[PDB]
């Protein structure tokens, strides 16, 4: 009981996440709550192997004297992922948190 | 002189996300099946 490789590829070109928004506690509750920054633009390629790859770099800016310590993506607004950034970061004034690529999977 | 000066933090991450999957399925080499009407028969020709 598994699905194919092609049964994975026809399935992940529907997620198209176009926003991605920080908190400062975990969205897996109620996901609208804790946001602490705006949603900045996001974009993904093409399935292939069951596995899809940000295109480019995104630039958050950080409201200075803020915490990020989570992040979701979002769609026509639904949050389709959540999760733990690598460390909670202080951020006593005003700064650019970087995504160098986030990529989803279905392996 | 003595100097000094002031700059943005910046960080990097590497988010990623994955979910996985599961199949499944049940059945059984099939008998009589089921009938609402169920009764004793007899066949001509």
């Amino acid at each position: 009981g598994t699905l194919t490789i092609d049964g994975k590829n026809k399935i992940l070109a529907t997620l198209t996440p176009t926003t991605i928004i920080l908190h400062n506690v975990d969205p897996t509750a109620d996901p609208t709550a804790n946001k602490v920054t705006q949603p900045v633009a996001i974009y993904f390629s093409e399935p292939d192997n069951g596995l899809i790859a940000s295109e480019d770099t995104v630039n958050i800016t950080v409201p200075a004297s803020a915490t990020v310590s989570h992040y979701s993506l979002w769609d026509n607004d639904k949050c389709v992922a959540t999760g733990a950034l690598s460390k909670p970061q202080f951020f006593a004034e005003e700064g650019i948190y970087v995504i160098s690529s986030v990529s989803v999977d279905l392996n | 002189r003595v100097h000094s000066y002031r700059g943005v933090l910046i960080i990097t991450d590497k988010l990623s996300v994955e979910a996985g999957s599961r199949a499944s399925l049940s059945g059984y080499i099939s008998d009589g099946g089921t009938s609402d009407v169920f009764t004793i028969c007899r066949l001509l020709d």
